[PDB]
């Protein structure tokens, strides 16, 4: 246990006063990407996130992302889906087979990994059972 | 009927610390996935957390630190070697590509949770990405380069005079400990095994220096305590530091590495004795901001912090794990539950209880 | 205890009595010898003893003198079945306490001990046979410990036979075995090396006219055995930059040969070999508490439990008797001296804690001799907060739980490689000095290493294999694999060949 | 104990059996007496037979060996009578000659001392001897010390001595000092008798009795006559009830079997450690966390030269004085971070600097200490269990102040926790909570036990001891209203008396020195 100015942080000044003050303003952190609503019903959610499952392959938080873009209204929603829908990372077979032969020759060193596979990041090696 | 708010970056998944190293980030996609196929996702509100600037890690952290993690590459670590041995970073504290955005994205939602719980906006505060509480002002350690749980306290002590913070990690709580040590205004309550123990630190002696003196509890462990024990010296303690102490808003490091069966912990809790905590704190209707932690098996962090996200929420959730994308990392079982080993229990009823006692003395004597 | 008290009456009692007794015995009947009251005539040779001596030692004489006949009372006995030289080697034993024992006479002398009922001679003698064992004189040995009723005995006489049965078909002495030898030899497992079934058709067919009946059961019995006898050599190459992990097998003509390799991707602070696989402890140096598990066959590693408490330069001892692997002392983080003592249940995957050391070292070798540890050496803690070379040897005792320390020391302190050699511990430091260490008659023994390598100090590295000790160099100079074969017998070492592994660095040899 | 080059073993060694010694002598005993087999000899001591054999006589003394040796026709006889010695005093004899334990009662005690002297049995005569020296008084002082003058025994010698001289007024008007040697008389009086022997009236009634003779000795008496001041001394120091002021009283115990108060000294500082080195008062104390402070000043030293202060911070630690090195040890204790310590220091008067020594086997505080013949006994306490608290200890541990070595003995005392201790014939006298007094002999490893008076023993009162002169005293820590409680033991006969007479006004009793 080190005691010292270095090691230590410096806490505010209590201000009685100041507490409930500014929690108004300033700076909301944080992007809201869904929250929930009463009023919508059980059953229709269900309906919805399996006919945007299999009508443009949504997953659930494509569909549920994109409800709560269309103000919880699903009847707005059914039909702005195929409007942009959310081609996933093409891995094409040919990228598969170079990775699986780069992890062959150098293994989880997704560095060396991407010499041979310049055109994928190192977050997309990563993300890329069997 | 509480409000519940979750944080979490999909790119939080995607950063590797290295082969063989036990840190996983991606522990916490498979628990965004098992929430989502639960059904707890459409129970809260979804946050996407801000990447935490420089500006407000150098709240707490000196600036040379800050700057030399926001300089330092993969590529670039042969003119850095003098300040990677000050800093204490490579050796465990590895250098990958996207370090500085992790600890960027970690710090974000701590603190976008302790902000939101400042407004009185919510009850709750969820971040699985946080809870790196090993870093130290100026150095890494433990596997954490920023300690955004000091900066979270940071913010939360701008509203409220006395904050709690509790750590369930089977580690101790060095880096939170040592930043408030010698202030009143939190008290820093740790559960820890101790005993030639990483990270060496959280003596039954150590109750603060100077004026927060009496503001640090330190209950020391021994190997394979279960879920009887562990329950049978949470509530006492607690109870007695809400009667002591009375905080405002409390903070809950709920690190996954002492449950069974962990890579690098040595205790035998189950999943059910793990959420009992956050069952027990739940209970005295305070501001909460549940954190991260520990956990290198990474299905039973994945498992344990679902089903403490569900006790957060008050959602009962079925024993048989629904299909998502990572069905195959909890085979063959496919249960929530796990079943704790056979290992002795070296925390004996007379010991527990002189170290009960020891602390009740201890938290007798505050002003 | 109660009415006793030192100022009216106590009891009081001598604790050197018996030393002193003893000591006038063979004062009084060494150098000037009164007092004799019996003859004993062996080969002409008449001896003038004293019959309570002989009768206190031993309940042969005892039955002679107290129970007399014709022979034992009349003036003399004689005794033909024991020769002069062997009877004045008993008469030293029973009237001083210590005798010089050989090679060459140790049949006799194990015979007539036991005939005689000198029970303690009878096992030293019985342990001599037991080390001195070899292929020339197995079966001699198997028959004389069926005879006289050793089991110890036969069990490595047997074991010797076992492992060199090829070699014994072409003998008449194996043809002319009977049955239940046989039996016993086959049923423990014999290696498929040496072709069991071939030595069972000649047995089988030295004479068939009444040994065919017998067939069904010695195949019924026939056990055949993988590769039991296994070295691992974890070290670095010049290519592969993490570690390797080698496995070597040496046959019956005590030759070491490469049986694999399994690369490490992590970083070993300990490592032990329970049974036939590798146990290997490390991690990082903050956290070296992970463990890990490998099989020649697998060609893989599964993660353990890990350990209790992390610790560096721990001792990890594998005690088979138990089903268990010992992990003890050790250096902490905060460089600080353990005393601890944990232990890994290989079938249940469990760590346990069991009794701490009486004295807290690093660095030491450890040594298992039928579920005792020996701890020798390491690093003692001094007394200004620094740390000297330990010379002293701590016995935990794995089945009572209990840990003592030896009042004497090893020849040499600080860092040092131990192999245990049929019931004898060999160490080796850094000086060019072997040493065999014989635990339960306490005594040491140096066998001369050639001073031709004095010039380099490097590490040495000792382990056993089926009759010899191999000797490895830690510092492998370029293109040389310089491994030295030890035979204990004659101390005579000689060069090896057959190792094709180009290891630079040697960081463990595990059994 | 070096590594041998000769002998290897697969080759040719040496066996030695370490069994061979205790099973010859435990053949020996069964033979010789449960079966009586192979006898050779017959000794006849008052008309009773002994059949005995000569290997087993001759290996145990010289005395008889050279009796059987002896190759003439005494050698060679039927039956040899002894004439020196009683029939269950050789009895005895031949009980330890051939089992190695005998029973020792003081009846027969100069019997079997003048026989083990006469047959060369040389550990049963020593431990005769010290039993002899641990039991002499005024009624066998002088017929001891002429005892010990035929066979040349120095210890039991100078016991006897010392007994004769402290209690010198009583022996002058004997009838058995009127007739000593010149030589006897002349050891007594130069050794240093005290003042109240008035040695000048005994050596005058020594000349007087046969003048003609003695006259030419009187001048040597009296240039020989050296007398010493008073160092017989109990110094108990405690707190009054309604003070705050730490008092120190020193008593002086005559040979009479009275103790009174000799003075009394105040101290104004809390003590945590005293001891009591030659005649004067040794004191540890000083002020939290400072307590270190070495007491050099007071009304009787009129110094204040700074006694050189502890180099180490400990609290409840063992201080205990060795006169053979003027020391004075300071072992154990608990160091303000509640942790405890297996430290050892020692002070030299002369040098007055503190040097640190090898450490404790264990960890203790509170133990109590006891010095016998240089070798310090740290007799139970408190060590560490549980590893954050303390547990009450029963360990014995030694300290060699020669060979600076410690050890912890393989047994432990009946006992735990707090302990009081005292040296009394060499012999260790131990108390504690429970009203049972133990005696402890470290050289036969034995305890015996006496149960004290338990009458009062419901109150939670600590029990101190001090022995003085052929007898014990224990004080009483809570002390009731008008009560000055302190028992008189004779360990002897174990009759436990009332002092009525010492007018201690000490409520509480901190410390008992001796
Ligand atoms: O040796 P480590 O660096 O500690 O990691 C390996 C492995 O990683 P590598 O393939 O890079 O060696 C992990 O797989 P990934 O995380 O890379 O997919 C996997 O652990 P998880 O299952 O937790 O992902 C495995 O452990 P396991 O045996 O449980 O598969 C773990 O350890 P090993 O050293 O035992 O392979």
């Amino acid at each position: 246990m080190r005691v010292g100015p270095q090691y230590q942080a410096v806490v505010p000044d209590f201000d009685p006063a100041k507490l409930a003050r500014r929690s108004q303003e300033r700076d909301n952190l944080g992007m809201l990407v869904w929250s929930p609503n009463q009023n919508l019903s059980e059953a229709k959610l269900d309906e919805y996130i399996a006919i945007a499952k299999e009508k443009h392959g949504y997953n659930m938080e494509q569909a549920l992302g994109m409800l709560f873009w269309h103000k919880h209204n699903i009847e707005k929603s059914l039909a702005d889906l195929p409007n942009f829908t959310p081609f996933p990372d093409e891995w094409t077979v040919e990228d598969k087979v170079l990775f699986e032969q780069a992890f062959s020759f150098h293994g989880k060193t997704f560095h060396r990994i991407q010499q041979m596979l310049p055109d994928k990041s190192i977050a997309s090696l990563v993300k890329f059972k069997t | 009927k509480k409000k519940v708010c979750y944080y979490y970056d999909g790119d939080i998944g995607n950063y590797y610390y290295g082969q063989g190293h036990p840190m996983k980030p991606h522990r916490i996609r498979m628990t965004h996935n098992l929430l989502l196929n639960y059904g707890l996702y459409r129970k809260m509100e979804i946050y996407r957390p801000h990447k935490a600037t420089a500006e407000e890690m150098t709240k707490y952290h000196s600036d040379e630190y800050i700057k030399f993690l926001r300089s330092i590459r993969p590529d670039n670590m042969s003119e850095y070697s003098k300040q990677m041995q000050r800093f204490n970073v490579g050796e465990d504290c590895p250098v990958f590509d996207g370090l500085f955005e992790f600890c960027q994205l970690s710090t974000g939602g701590s603190v976008a949770g302790a902000v939101k719980l400042n407004r009185q906006q919510t009850d709750m505060a969820v971040n699985w990405a946080g809870g790196l509480h090993h870093a130290k002002k100026s150095e890494a350690s433990g596997f954490c380069y920023v300690n955004d749980i000091v900066l979270a306290i940071l913010e939360l002590l701008k509203y409220h005079q006395r904050v709690l913070y509790i750590d369930i990690d089977i580690h101790h709580g060095d880096g939170v400990e040592e930043a408030f040590y010698t202030t009143d205004r939190v008290m820093t309550v740790s559960f820890h095994k101790y005993g030639e123990y990483f990270p060496g630190t959280g003596d039954l002696r150590d109750i603060g220096a100077g004026k927060g003196k009496y503001y640090a509890v330190n209950f020391p462990m021994r190997d394979g305590i279960d879920d009887e024990s562990y329950g049978q010296i949470f509530k006492p303690i607690i109870s007695k530091v809400m009667e002591m102490y009375q905080p405002s808003a409390v903070v809950l490091q709920c690190g996954a590495d002492s449950l069974s069966g962990d890579r690098l912990g040595c205790f035998n809790l189950t999943v059910k004795g793990h959420a009992k905590c956050v069952e027990v704190v739940k209970t005295f209707n305070l501001p909460l901001l549940m954190l991260g932690g520990g956990g290198y098996t990474i299905r039973n962090v994945a498992r344990c912090w679902t089903y403490e996200t569900a006790v957060a929420l008050d959602c009962e959730i079925p024993n048989e794990l629904p299909y998502n994308d990572y069905f195959e990392y909890f085979g063959p079982d496919f249960k929530l539950h796990i079943s704790p080993s056979n290992m002795t229990n070296q925390n004996t009823p007379e010991y527990m209880e002189k170290i009960k006692q020891r602390l009740f003395e201890n938290l007798r004597m505050l002003p | 205890s109660m009415d006793e008290n030192y100022f009216v009456n106590y009891t009081f009692k001598d604790r050197s009595h018996s030393g002193r007794v003893a000591q006038g015995i063979m004062k009084l009947c060494l150098e000037e010898e009164l007092f004799a009251d019996v003859t004993i005539s062996v080969e002409g040779r008449e001896f003038q003893l004293h019959r309570l001596v002989l009768s206190a030692q031993s309940c042969f004489f005892r039955s002679m003198f107290t129970s007399n006949l014709k022979e034992a009372h009349n003036r003399v006995i004689v005794l033909q079945d024991v020769s002069e030289s062997v009877f004045q080697l008993l008469v030293d034993y029973i009237y001083h306490g210590t005798v010089k024992l050989r090679a060459e006479e140790l049949q006799e002398i194990y015979e007539v001990s036991d005939m005689y009922q000198l029970t303690s001679l009878f096992e030293e003698c019985s342990r001599f046979l037991a080390r001195t064992v070899q292929v020339g004189n197995c079966l001699q040995v198997m028959w004389l410990a069926d005879r006289h009723s050793d089991p110890e005995l036969y069990t490595a006489a047997k074991h010797c036979a076992k492992t060199h049965l090829a070699q014994l078909q072409n003998t008449e002495e194996f043809l002319h075995l009977p049955h239940r030898l046989l039996t016993d030899i086959i049923s423990d497992g014999v290696p498929c090396s040496q072709n069991p079934t071939e030595a069972i058709e000649a047995w089988i067919n030295f004479n068939k006219e009444e040994r065919e009946a017998f067939a069904e059961s010695l195949r019924t019995s026939l056990k055949e055995i993988g590769e039991n006898v296994h070295i691992y050599l974890i070290g670095k190459e010049s290519s592969r930059t993490h570690s390797l992990a080698v496995s070597l097998h040496c046959a019956e003509d005590d030759s070491i040969s490469v049986s694999g390799q399994n690369s490490l991707c992590h970083q070993i602070t300990a490592a032990c070999k329970h049974g036939g696989d590798l146990y290997v402890v490390g991690g990082s140096i903050p956290r070296p508490r992970r463990m890990w598990k490998c099989n020649n066959a697998t060609v893989d590693w599964e993660w353990c439990a890990p350990l209790p408490r992390d610790r560096l330069q721990h001792t990890l001892v594998s005690v088979p008797g138990k089903d268990a692997i010992y992990s003890l002392g050790g250096k902490t983080l905060q460089d600080t001296l353990s005393n601890a003592v944990i232990y890994y249940r290989v079938g249940d995957n469990v760590w346990t804690e069991t009794t701490q050391l009486e004295v807290a070292v690093s660095g030491a070798a450890g040594a298992n001799l039928n579920g005792i540890i020996y701890l020798l050496g390491g690093e003692e803690n001094d007394l200004d907060f620094f740390t000297k070379p330990s010379r002293l040897i701590q016995c935990f005792d794995t089945e009572t739980d209990k840990c003592h320390v030896k009042p004497y020391v090893l020849p040499f302190a600080g860092r040092m490689h131990a192999a245990v050699h049929k019931d004898l511990v060999f160490i080796v430091a850094e000086g060019d000095s072997l040493v065999c260490y014989n635990p339960l008659l306490d005594s040491f023994t140096r066998l001369c290493l050639p001073e031709a390598w004095s010039s380099a100090p490097s590490l040495w590295k000792i382990a056993s294999c089926n009759g010899s000790i191999y000797v490895f160099r830690d510092r492998y100079k370029k293109g040389d694999a310089n491994t030295y074969k030890l035979d204990p017998a004659t101390s005579a070492v000689t060069v090896t060949r057959g190792i094709k592994v180009l290891l630079t660095n040697l960081q463990f040899v595990l059994a």
